[PDB]
């Protein structure tokens, strides 16, 4: 039919749990710096 | 079904001693999480099973039965099996029969040192712990059972190249070939270790072993490995579990583009797990650490690709709107659910692994308890639940025993529990590791070490407790299959589900150039030499072998 | 339908992966970031710096623990620290904080974690060689050691301590 919005859905939440990971530990490295 | 089908029964016995071996190991798995919320259940396991000696002891089983054992057993039977049934052809029975075997007689020999407490030593075995030579001896021939399991398929491939002159390799073929070449190419770390240092150790031809040069070696099949243990998941997943959805593979293309990936940089990235170690020049960690980062990437297609396929299977299945497709999916079959909820922990999973994969990054969690929490979700769930799905149509196509209604309730319990469990372990493990709590530790024997982990202690406790309860019905549910005596042979005569595969006009040129195998593993391992190749010089240079301890 | 949602399909496939290679260069570009700061000092030195570790406690810069601490530079600290079966010579370690400790850390035995509770420095410790990492330490007080690398049956039980004087 269309655009994989539930696929393009899927990789939302896995971009932004990646995010939230990777911008998190930055955060606590720089701050145990 | 065994006389023509030869291949049915090797590919079965492969299977149980695999889902043994997973049972034995993962009893200590709920003792583990316990103490890591600061319970110590041991004195109780100690009565039950007297001859373990240690947490320790412990341990190295639950690594090297479940990470070790149960996973390369699981891809020798996928990854020789799947192949086989597609092409519809007979493995070198010969040969198959005689990796089973070593893999079996590996198995017992390495066993009967790690059962007399003769190589506590973990399933990472560095030097200078020193383990039981039978240890090293019987790790080796189990491995190398995995050497006759590439040319198996590499036959396979051939004679079917030949009937074939021409045409493109089929998609499932494909996958296992550049498997199990990028497995051989990994392979070499380990290899190298054993036969030039760890063996000739153990049977004291040596008395010294460099740690630096043997931790490196180490690492160069280490991490591969892990991708040895993903794929043969990632081949169901692909090919086979669209068809459990009501779909379809929405791209072959991809699913081939992944896999090249992955045969491209499995290999040249083990110093992102030595990034805390000395000797190693910091550009070379530097290089590796984005080498990694790409590494990634085949999994992020993955990720559409088959998130795509399971909306597209959705649809198909009536699917409403943004997320209807998720609610139109057979969630009363666990052969779908299994994987999917792997696929689920397999996010947050992925997120940890780039974190770790970020250099300087790494020195926030390294050997800490959320290097565990990553790993469960990779290994321990989305692996291991696939695995135990696939029962669902794998054992009955092996054995033409049927799957009653009941079992697949329970299946369904049994598949949701270890999901739960292993995700609220997951939340756990991460916040302990934070918060500085260390990994492969008896830290229930300190309990006021770590008070500032109060909360994640609770958690881990609870899927201690789920994840017990989990396991228990798993045994109770396959041992309730294998042990019936219902036989219905016309669907051990059943085809596998293979899913179909849509495809275009522009995938021929793509593929084409994708089927250039013999061109792709040389690229793969001129990468491995150029990435590996200056250190390894400089550290053969200067070598400094310490001796052996052992301390426990 | 379905030849429909193919190229849909792989078009926003291309576009998933363009996104994915760049927010990856973005990472890329945030550690290179790291490794331009002081925060980089935590990142063991690359040469090999081979010892013995059957002599590393009878001659040499980890032999005698009064010896531990050496003023190197204006403020510039260099510790010789010796992490072995349970343990970490000195104990506890006192250094003084807003100066640049430079840790020099072996072990006489087997492979020994070094995770400084509350900071970056967390290193592998080697018999038979010397594991280097340069830190600053800007709060004082007292900072627990940790053994984080399976070292025998006493390693859950490994801590030490690091005393940087305010
Ligand atoms: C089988 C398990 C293995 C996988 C797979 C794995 C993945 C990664 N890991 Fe890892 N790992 C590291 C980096 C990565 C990276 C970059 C990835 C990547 O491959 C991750 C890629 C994954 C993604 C990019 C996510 C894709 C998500 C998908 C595909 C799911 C989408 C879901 C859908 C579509 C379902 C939706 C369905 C609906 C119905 C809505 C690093 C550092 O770079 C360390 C060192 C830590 C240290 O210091 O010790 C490390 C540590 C380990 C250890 C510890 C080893 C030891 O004992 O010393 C093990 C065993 C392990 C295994 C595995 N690891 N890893
Ligand atoms: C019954 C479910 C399971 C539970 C409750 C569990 C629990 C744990 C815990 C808490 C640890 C951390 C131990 C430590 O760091 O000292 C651990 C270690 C580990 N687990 Fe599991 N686990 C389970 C299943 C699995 C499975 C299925 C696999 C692989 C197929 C697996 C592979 C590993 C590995 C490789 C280690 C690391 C051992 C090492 O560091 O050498 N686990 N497990
Ligand atoms: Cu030293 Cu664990
Ligand atoms: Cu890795």
């Amino acid at each position: 039919e269309e655009k994989p919005k539930g696929a393009l859905a899927v990789i939302l939440v896995l971009t932004l749990t990646i995010l939230v990971f990777w911008l998190g530990v930055y955060a606590v490295f720089f701050a145990r710096g | 079904v065994y006389e023509a089908y030869p291949e049915k029964k090797a590919t079965l016995y492969f299977l149980v001693l695999g889902f043994l071996a997973l049972i034995v190991g993962s009893l200590f798995g709920p003792f583990q999480a316990l103490n890591y919320g600061n319970v110590d259940a041991y004195p109780l396991l100690k009565r039950l099973l007297p001859f373990v000696q240690s947490y320790y002891q412990g341990l190295t089983l639950h690594g090297v039965l479940n990470a070790i054992v149960f996973t390369q057993l699981f891809a020798q039977a996928i990854m020789v099996y799947l192949p086989a049934r597609e092409l519809n052809m007979r493995p070198n029975m010969g040969l198959m029969w005689l990796s089973w075997w070593m893999a079996f007689i590996g198995l017992v020999v390495a066993a009967l040192p790690l059962l007399a407490n003769e190589a506590t030593v973990l399933y990472t075995f560095y030097p200078p712990l020193k383990g039981h030579w039978a240890f090293y001896l019987g790790a080796s021939v189990f491995v190398l059972s995995t050497w006759v399991s590439i040319y198996i398929v590499l036959d396979l491939w051939r004679r079917w190249k030949a009937a074939n002159p021409g045409k493109v390799t089929p998609l499932v073929t494909y996958m296992a070939v550049v498997f199990w070449l990028m497995w051989f190419l990994a392979s070499l770390g380990l290899v190298l270790e054993a036969v030039l240092f760890l063996l000739p150790w153990s049977f004291g031809l040596v008395e010294g072993v460099d740690p630096l040069v043997a931790r490196t070696l180490f690492w160069w099949t280490g991490h591969p490995i892990v991708y040895f243990w993903l794929l043969p998941a990632y081949a169901i997943i692909y090919t086979i579990l669209p068809k459990q959805a009501g779909g379809k593979l929405v791209s072959d293309p991809m699913a081939r583009l992944a896999f090249l990936l992955f045969l491209l940089l499995s290999t040249p990235v083990g110093f992102h797990h030595q990034f805390a170690d000395p000797g190693i020049d910091p550009t070379w960690k530097m290089i590796h650490s984005v080498l990694t980062l790409f590494v990634a990437v085949p999994s992020l297609m993955t990720a559409f690709t088959v998130a795509a396929s399971l909306e597209f299977a959705g649809r198909l299945r009536g699917g409403r709107g943004l997320f209807g497709w998720i609610r139109a999916l057979p969630w009363d079959n666990p052969a779908f659910v299994a994987p999917v909820l792997g696929l689920l922990g397999f996010i947050p999973g992925g997120a940890g692994g780039i974190v770790n994969a970020s250099f300087t990054l790494d020195y926030v969690v390294h050997n800490t308890a959320w290097v565990p929490g990553h790993f469960h979700l990779q290994v321990a769930s989305l692996v291991t639940l696939t695995a135990m799905g696939s029962l669902y149509w794998l054992l009955p196509n092996l054995t033409g025993k049927p799957i009653s209604d009941a079992q697949r309730r329970l299946g369904l319990a049994v598949v949701w529990l270890w999901f739960l469990g292993m995700m609220i372990m997951a939340v756990g493990l991460h916040w302990a590791g934070l918060l500085n709590v260390p990994r492969r530790a008896y830290i229930a024997q300190v309990p006021d070490a770590y008070p500032h982990a109060a909360v994640p202690m609770v958690f881990n406790v609870l899927a201690g407790i789920v994840l017990l309860v989990a396991l228990l019905l798993f045994i109770y549910g396959l041992f309730s299959v294998l042990l019936s005596r219902e036989r219905k042979p016309e669907l051990a005569e059943a085809p596998l589900p293979f899913a179909e595969v849509i495809s275009g006009p522009e995938d021929r040129r793509l593929v084409l150039a994708m089927d250039r195998i013999g061109f792709w593993f040389a690229v793969a391992a001129i990468l491995v030499v150029l990435a590996y190749g200056p250190t390894l010089v400089q550290l053969f240079g200067h070598l400094n072998p310490v001796p052996g301890w052992r301390l426990w | 339908d379905e030849h429909k949602a193919h190229k849909a399909i792989l078009a926003y496939e291309k576009g998933w992966l363009a996104f994915s290679l760049a927010m990856l260069f973005v990472f890329i570009a945030l550690i290179a970031y790291t490794l331009a700061t002081h925060t980089a000092g935590v990142i063991p030195a690359g040469k090999l710096e081979r010892v013995d570790p059957t002599t590393v406690r009878q001659e040499g810069p980890w032999a005698d623990p009064a010896q531990a601490v050496v003023q190197t530079g204006p403020n510039q600290y260099t510790v010789y620290v010796l992490a072995f079966a349970f343990g970490y010579q000195p104990n506890p370690i006192e250094v003084p904080q807003g100066a640049e400790i430079v840790f020099k850390i072996t072990s006489p035995d087997v492979i020994h974690g070094f995770h400084v509770e509350g900071t970056n420095i967390n290193v592998e410790v080697l018999p038979g060689e010397v594991s280097t990492v340069r830190y600053t330490f800007k709060r004082p007080g007292e900072y627990r050691i940790i053994c984080n690398q399976y070292c025998g049956l006493g390693h859950q039980n490994m801590f030490g301590t690091i005393v940087v004087k305010e």
